[PDB]
């Protein structure tokens, strides 16, 4: 199934994924196509930041579900 | 305070949780939610609701800085992650998740989403064939894109905007297989509090690393959205006022963050930094967080807000309603009241304390510099008290200790022990000093004596030195016995003495006073029938000095002329 992910510039990406896929595989894909290591990328959806070790099925992520990747501002 | 509310302390790095914390606090309706949740059988270890109970109750009733200890403890974390460096947003989105989970089966259920959820459309469109597709998903939040843009409004607009999926972005239609397609987003739903997640990061191809974007980018105060609905209202327009900007000062990984707020929702704005509140104005909460100022570099260049926090015009009221204690329930108050009890019972592991130099007057009546370590939380008895176990009592004497104010050497006024340390003035001018009180002033007669304070000066009434003391002066005395007193306190020569000049000083207008004729009467070291904050009127002691001096100033001076 085809997922979107929204990218730091606003743009639209697709990726081809399984409902069984982890939020670790997710990443490694998201890395592959836009270059941003898994360990600065967060994915959110409908409002739940999306936990490593969990599927996309726990989620109820979908075909054509979208995705928002956003990476931190660091503070203490 | 000196604005109504207080601050949290920080355990190590942890700015942006407190930052997050008075974010939600001045959520009312979410605080009022939260107060309610059934925690009566939780253990205080182990409860993220009652820990955000507990913090909720300090911030109210507390006029002292706040700890968040237990509430990092109760989400599972050791003293490690608390100096990690943390995103705000992050935060938000795992703290608001797992607080919606656990009002799942209560009384406030739902009341999160109530609050933050809003929904959005995906409408896709195919190209080159028959084929539209049609996807509603819910948000709590909006990542608004931001380099290039100049504000809110052209940033809404990218977000809204019809994007094209081409080239390796094929949209999978799945019976045309990958077909070119359009993707354009609407908004359904708008929050009535709005959470927006500034994007101010970037990849830079130069360092191959990920960079905070500091460029300049404008939020408007009142907020108009109804240009990006679907359907739009004529009966209650998308209408926001800017509630809070949470500030990030610093790098990607690392920095320091500062939360901005007008909590009443009126316009008067604050600033919360940590354990600090302190009023401000509208043109620092807002203007100076556009940011964007690559000048003078300091700290200002990536110094800059990072998510902002409007409030639906119509739902002002329901979302800010007022607080009591008739909003809190009884077990909670117990709980919490009778908890801290438990802590009279109980040297080591103390703690974020501050230096304090001040002068010390000894029994001598001679000055020694000294530096104290109180809690910066703490109060002025916190502050004599550490004194009294770093320094000589006195063989036997009163045993209670003052703290005096001095500015050009003149003391302006005592400090009660009631008055916490942060409290005192910070100015340059300032000079603190703790002295012990003498046995005639610890319980001194009202009707008849007071107080008083003496300096000395020279020639003119602002050209004070030395030493102020205060002294005490009884009705109807006769002068010379005053000076008795003040002789017996400053033990120099006797010939430099009688040189002395005494005169009662107001407002830089001063009166010599006859040292024959003896008239001490208390109406004549009184203020203005009105005036307290006015400068007290004081005694002046006119004489002679003992000085340090300094450098002589040449390498060419003095004179001017001109030749010609």
């Amino acid at each position: 199934m085809q997922i979107f992910v929204k990218t730091l510039t606003g743009k639209t990406i697709t990726l081809e994924v399984e409902p069984s896929d982890t939020i670790e595989n997710v990443k490694a894909k998201i890395q592959d196509k836009e270059g941003i290591p898994p360990d600065q990328q967060r994915l959110i959806f409908a409002g739940k930041q999306l936990e490593d070790g969990r599927t996309l099925s726990d989620y109820n992520i979908q075909k054509e579900s979208t995705l928002h990747l956003v990476l931190r501002l660091r503070g203490g | 305070k000196h604005t109504g509310y207080v601050g949290l302390k920080n355990q190590g790095a942890t700015c942006y949780m407190n930052s997050l914390l008075q974010t939600l606090f001045f959520t009312n309706q979410l605080r009022k939610a939260v107060y309610m949740m059934p925690t009566e059988g939780d253990d205080s270890s182990k409860s993220v609701p009652l820990a955000l109970q507990r913090v909720f109750y300090e911030l109210q009733h507390s006029d002292k800085p706040v700890g968040t200890k237990k509430l990092t403890k109760s989400f599972g974390w050791e003293t490690l992650d608390s100096f990690m460096q943390h995103d705000v947003q992050e935060l938000c989105r795992v703290l608001l998740d797992n607080v919606e989970n656990k009002m799942k089966g209560t009384c406030v259920e739902g009341t999160i989403p109530k609050l933050f959820r809003g929904k959005m459309v995906s409408y896709i469109q195919c190209k080159e064939v028959d084929y539209r597709s049609d996807r509603r998903e819910d948000y709590y939040d909006i990542q608004l894109s931001i380099k290039g843009k100049k504000n809110i409004f052209e940033s809404f607009v990218d977000y809204v905007a019809v994007e094209q999926l081409d080239g390796d972005n094929k949209y999978d239609a799945g019976e045309h297989g990958l077909q070119e397609a359009e993707k354009g987003v609407k908004f359904l739903t708008l929050p009535p509090v709005l959470h927006l997640q500034l994007m101010r990061f970037m990849y830079d191809p130069q360092t191959d690393q990920n960079i905070k974007i500091n460029d300049r980018f404008e939020f408007p105060e009142q907020l108009p959205l109804d240009e990006f609905l679907q359907k739009t209202d004529p009966k209650d327009p998308a209408n926001y006022i800017l509630h809070a900007v949470l500030v990030h000062s610093g790098d990607n990984h690392g920095g320091h963050y500062v939360v901005y707020l007008n909590p009443k929702g009126d316009g008067k704005w604050c600033k919360f930094d940590d354990d600090v509140v302190s009023r401000c104005t509208k043109e620092e909460a807002i203007e100076h967080n556009y940011g964007g100022h690559d000048d003078d570099l300091s700290v200002r260049h990536c110094t800059n807000a990072y998510m902002l926090v409007y409030i639906r015009e119509s739902k002002l009221s329901e979302v800010l309603q007022a607080v009591t204690d008739h909003d809190i329930p009884q077990q909670l108050v117990e709980r919490l009241q009778e908890e801290k009890r438990i802590e009279a019972q109980k040297i080591t592991d103390f703690e974020n304390r501050r230096s304090f130099k001040c002068i010390w007057l000894n029994s001598q009546f001679r000055e020694e510099e000294i530096t104290l370590y109180p809690d910066k939380h703490g109060c002025v008895r916190d502050l004599l008290e550490e004194c009294k176990k770093a320094v000589e009592l006195g063989e036997k004497a009163s045993g209670k200790l003052r703290l005096l104010e001095i500015v050009s050497y003149k003391i302006i006024g005592v400090h009660q022990e009631d008055e916490l340390l942060e409290c005192l003035s910070p100015a340059t001018s300032r000079t603190f000093r703790i002295e012990e009180i003498p046995l005639d002033q610890v319980d001194i007669d009202k009707e008849n004596e007071m107080l008083v304070t003496v300096a000395h000066f020279h020639k003119e009434v602002f050209g004070t030195f030395g030493i102020p003391f205060l002294l005490r002066i009884h009705q109807g005395e006769h002068f010379r016995e005053v000076m008795k007193r003040i002789q017996s306190l400053l033990d120099i020569q006797e010939k430099e003495f009688e040189k002395f000049k005494f005169a009662i000083v107001m407002m830089g207008r001063h009166q010599y006073i006859n040292e024959d004729e003896y008239e001490v009467n208390l109406k004549d070291f009184e203020p203005q029938p009105g005036n307290m904050s006015h400068p007290r009127p004081w005694l002046g002691l006119d004489h002679f000095n003992k000085a340090p001096k300094r450098s002589r100033y040449t390498y060419l001076e003095k004179a001017i002329k001109i030749h010609n």
